[PDB]
């Protein structure tokens, strides 16, 4: 039964081609979110970051899995961090996949980039009803500016309140080569 | 940085031996400005989902500015007009927009380009009572040029032919966007 | 300076607004310096009224292609244009969504078709009624084009061999305007 | 009854040209207008100066009058010189009009530009059958590169062979204000 993935990756030529190798493998029952924006139809005054968030949000609403494709600099790119943090709020399943081991035209690869889930985290409020978000930037953990703290529908138990959790303790990260993504990629999403 | 692909594309153009100066690609003259724009774009934190949106905003803004078009719609407010004229007041932001008199109905000289059957037979003018200038319906105004196909009628003319509208259905879209200038 | 009055005024309209939040600041302001420098160089290249729209279209088409990791001109498909460091599918070096299975395989393009649903933001790559997002190149030289194919959700006459789920139940996507496919296959060859 | 408006590309000139166009109104008035879109299949291979020359040539061929609108730096601009030189080869009527005095919203005008016809010239071959073209490049007269010598039908008498002539005596130059363009522009074309 068909499922749609949101591919979260950052924009760079050296990892766009590696993302396309993954896309070349992901059938009839497999969909992925894709943008369509054309700024000529609509006003540069209105095309701000909230307009960007509205398009990302809407694309995410039609998916149930967010799959973060990890290259060398993915961990610190603004819009990838937003896609991950907004995916948490919407309750998507989230996984990460290292794709730096796809060879370029000279046969080179790159070492694994840092886990983007290591640079993001959250903390429940003292009353257990609000989720506060954080990102690693500027040498310390900053309150996450791109997505404000939000109320959760289920109160957190007191044992979970006031404790910081990095996302790497919550979401699984695969290695395309070591984990045989060629044969097991569908099992990671489904 | 993310300019390896762009630098490779430029290198492909630069490394060709061109027989004459007229054959050298025009984009090579703008390589440094294009690369500097790509560099800034590449460092703005874009994702795979966000980059095409941002790219479209940037390139459509550049397209407008190169054509001396505004980057948003005309507002039509008092500050938008040039009052240093006697008859026709010109819009400061889209200078092909005029209004005859302070209370005149604004019109756009570039609303219609006529496209004949012959290559390069493209022109502003009057074809069967249809002028290239057309009235704006109102503000905010989003500029748009309609390309209306025409043909030369040598049989039933009124110094050898009369231009005629090829596809009357094309004029229906025009006057859903503008008001007819007569 | 003598050629940027119009551009500088258009940016000033965006700058003269008080924005309550940083999210509301227009995105183009980030690129003011680079856009203005491009306008300056273009305005000092000796263009005429008749030559300028041609040159401008060439420039802006170049920028759009490069920002999408598309080539400046067409793909040639010659031997050096491919990455042979893979077991089966060889990826094109200049347009990396182009692949061919085998050295002499028929090349295809992952981005030939984006599907566009009836609801806002319902845009995706996938398979609809035997139409895949990837389609075969007719050959080289190849100029990439993406076609936007409208679809709708069929709830009444669903097909269990390819169903989708959502907050409105089970459905299967259908091609809304079959005539749109004729344009696609004047450009590509159908991938099955 | 179609005019080719020759002017150099600059925002402060374009709006002044549009004031003139706003007076070329009547049903018997036409002007050449370019149509080009490199993103479409028809123009995807047009990338160099030859494509510019072909479109300008084609647009010029459907006109009978070339009207050079003159601003401060018009005399110096490469593609304006090409349009003028090609207009001569095609036998167009050519005029120039100073449009520097149209005020912008602040009352700004521009200084009067040099006569572009002062910076272009020709010389007949020794046998009188060929026209060689020249342009002023800042300090000297140089052979005009953008348009090659061509053959003429008037075999040219010996009194004119081997003698350089600038275009300034051939073509009339008007001043919109002094020569009353508001009432006389149409009479200058027809």
């Amino acid at each position: 039964m068909a499922k749609r993935v949101f591919f979260s990756f950052h924009y760079q030529d050296v990892i766009d081609f590696r993302v396309n190798v993954v896309r070349n493998h992901w059938t009839k029952l497999n969909q992925s979110a894709a943008g369509v924006f054309d700024a000529s139809l609509w006003d540069a005054k209105k095309t701000s970051d909230i307009a960007l968030k509205r398009l990302i949000n809407g694309g995410l609403n039609n998916t149930s899995v967010t799959c973060v494709l990890i290259g060398s600099q993915t961990f610190n790119r603004r819009w990838v961090r937003y896609e991950i943090m907004k995916s948490i709020e919407k309750g998507n399943k989230i996984i990460g996949i290292h794709i730096n081991a796809f060879k370029d035209k000279y046969g080179n690869i790159k070492s694994k980039g840092p886990n983007p889930f290591d640079y993001l985290g959250y903390q429940y409020s003292s009353d257990g009803k609000q989720l506060h978000l954080y990102e690693w930037t500027g040498g310390k953990w900053e309150e996450y500016k791109d997505l404000a703290p939000y109320r959760v529908n289920q109160i957190a138990p007191e044992s979970l309140r006031g404790k910081f959790y990095s996302l790497s303790s919550v979401y699984r990260v695969y290695d395309w080569v070591a984990d045989d993504g060629y044969n097991k990629f569908s099992s990671w999403v489904n | 940085n993310s300019i390896t692909h762009a630098e490779f594309e430029f290198s492909l153009l630069e490394n060709v031996k061109y027989e004459t100066e007229d054959e050298v690609p025009i984009v090579l003259e703008y390589k440094e400005e294009i690369i500097n724009l790509i560099k800034k774009f590449s460092n703005s934190g874009q994702s795979g989902m966000s980059a095409p949106i941002t790219a479209s905003i940037i390139t459509n803004c550049i397209k407008n500015l190169m054509a001396f078009k505004p980057i948003g719609p005309l507002v039509g407010n008092e500050e938008e007009w040039n009052y240093n004229s006697d008859d026709s007041f010109q819009n400061n932001r889209l200078s092909a927009v005029f209004k005859t008199g302070l209370n005149g109905k604004p019109y756009y000289l570039d609303a219609i380009t006529f496209v004949g059957e012959e290559e390069y037979d493209t022109f502003h003018g009057h074809v069967e009572g249809i002028s290239s200038r057309q009235y704006l319906k109102g503000f905010p105004f989003f500029p748009k040029t309609f390309y209306i196909n025409v043909y030369k009628d040598f049989e039933n003319k009124d110094g050898e032919y009369t231009y005629r509208i090829k596809y009357p259905e094309q004029l229906e879209e025009v006057f859903n966007y503008y008001d007819k200038f007569t």
